[PDB]
């Protein structure tokens, strides 16, 4: 693989550890080439935070500490603190591409709540949709913290990415999170299956939700 | 003491231009290299390209077509990035980076503030709404859930009110979502009793400023 | 050839490639040479910019530059 692989998302209590790994390939972990980590709280920009697997800048505590293997990475944080709450990124060089890569980005919540699992609701498209030769699907989750979640579409038992856009998790009055994903169609692929689904998955847990048409 | 400053937020059109910069103090700028990186929203870091800052050569991601272009002024430290034919999904922060090298490679050990781009439309864009049918599949026992899709707007924002703002409780407008063709969606649920839905006309009321656009959405059972 | 053993002989860790820490010993050897001063030549030939000077980046850097050697 010429990409970098990261989870999503990883939680954990103040106090507490949690762990990142970030997985690569023979063109970049596996030619030789070291592992970077950066930090990027929120509203700022991107801050090192290890160079060369294992190195911290002046700075950078002792808590947060790497390691790498030819194929994978991870990045353990030790004592979690509010103050650590961000995204964090992988990063190496890929031989193949002759170009630096980044890892998808891990979001790191601190808890300061206890969590709470997102209500979906799925809407079919409309029957006036429809006649304007147009269909979108309406995925819509809310009340979940923390504010982390992955949607997969999946026509029949089949994943769907083309027509995909999903929101941001955005704050709304009681500190929990609300989303939505919207997978836009043409009529006739939203005919020719036997069902579309959207499926949401939060802190290991996956609520699906199915619509046919019919 | 390394230090990074880049210029401001920038709008461009589809198909326009824009220049950002990165001015580099607190060190030699002639012996370390500066690289641009892309944050699309909601994406991962994507490398744009580096150029040397004293010779000063260029090397650019083929993921842009020839559609970057790197440039360095040495008496102001300052590296210049244009990017050209500008569309929807260059809307992106654009961070600059100084590669400093270490015992076993190089690193991003600096990086500027950021500077973002929005690639919006240049007009005005009416909502289309579209009624979601009542379903009680993942409401409480007695209630039913409806709504309506305001669907391809432009820009922020659009209000939402149900039966000329009679109706209050249970209302839930989810935040807009802006697509990779540069137009706002979102969608306003509300929960009601299912003993009143043959009974009882949900009406929502969308109302687009921007565009003195306004629709009464008729919310019917299947 | 005689590029390549200069190469080699440099290249202590026997990977193909001169890092920063390689260049730094090699550097040491023709005199004295400041921290800031190896950055800069080892950022003018690593072209790829990926961390190291591998063996086709050297050869190409130093028949463009014949007046350097
Ligand atoms: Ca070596
Ligand atoms: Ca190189």
């Amino acid at each position: 693989q010429s990409a970098l692989t990261q989870p999503p998302s990883v939680s954990g209590a103040p106090g507490q550890r949690v762990s990142i790994s970030c997985t690569g390939g023979s063109s970049n972990f596996g030619a030789g080439y070291d592992v970077h980590w950066y930090q990027q709280l929120p509203a700022t920009a991107p801050k090192l935070l290890i160079y060369g697997n294992n190195n911290r800048p002046s700075g950078v505590p002792d808590r947060f500490s790497g390691s790498k293997s030819g194929t994978s990475a991870s990045l353990a944080i030790t004592g979690l603190q509010a103050e650590d709450e961000g995204d964090y990124f992988c990063q190496s060089f890929d031989t193949s591409l002759s170009g630096w890569i980044f890892g998808g980005g891990t979001k790191l919540t601190v808890l300061g709540q206890p969590k709470a699992a997102p209500s979906v609701t799925l809407f079919p498209p409309s029957s006036e949709e429809l006649q304007a030769n147009k269909a979108t699907l309406v995925c819509l989750i809310s009340d979940f913290y923390p504010g982390a979640v992955t949607v997969a579409w999946k026509a029949d038992s089949s994943p769907v990415k083309a027509g995909v856009e999903t929101t941001t998790p955005s704050k709304q009055s009681n500190n929990k999170y609300a989303a939505s994903s919207y997978l836009s169609l043409t009529p006739e692929q939203w005919k020719s299956h036997r069902s579309y689904s959207c499926q949401v998955t939060h802190e290991g847990s996956t609520v699906e939700k199915t619509v046919a048409p019919t | 003491q390394v230090q990074l400053v880049q210029s401001g937020a920038e709008v461009r059109n589809p198909g326009a231009s824009v220049k950002v910069s990165c001015k580099a103090s607190g060190y030699t700028f002639t012996s370390y290299a500066i690289h641009w990186v892309r944050q699309a929203p909601g994406h991962r870091l994507e490398w744009v390209g580096r150029i040397n800052t004293d010779n000063g050569n260029t090397k650019y991601s083929q993921k842009f077509h020839g559609r970057v272009a790197l440039s360095r002024d040495t008496s102001a430290s300052t590296t210049y990035m244009d990017l050209s034919s500008l569309n929807s999904e260059d809307t992106a922060v654009y961070y600059c980076a100084r590669a400093f090298y270490y015992s076993s490679g190089v690193m991003f050990d600096s990086w500027g503030q950021g500077a973002l781009v929005t690639v919006s439309s240049a007009s005005t864009k009416g909502p289309s709404v579209f009624p979601l049918a009542p379903s009680s599949k993942s409401t409480s026992g007695g209630t039913a859930a409806l709504g309506c899709l305001v669907k391809d707007y432009f820009p922020e924002p659009v209000t939402v009110s149900w039966n000329s703002g009679a109706l209050t409780s249970g209302v839930h407008t989810f935040p807009a979502v802006l697509q990779s063709s540069g137009l706002y969606s979102l969608s306003s649920v509300v929960t009601v009793p299912s003993s009143s839905l043959g009974t009882q006309t949900y009406i929502c009321n969308v109302n687009h400023k921007p565009s003195n656009t306004k629709v009464d959405k008729k919310v019917e059972p299947k | 050839d005689d590029m390549e053993r200069i190469f080699k002989r440099f290249d202590t860790n026997g990977d193909g490639k001169i890092s920063l820490s390689e260049l730094t010993d090699a550097l040491r050897t023709l005199g004295s040479t400041s921290a800031d001063e190896v950055q800069r030549m080892m950022a003018e030939i690593d072209t790829d910019g990926d961390g190291f000077i591998d063996f086709n980046e050297f050869i190409s850097f130093c028949n463009a530059n014949p007046g350097l050697m």
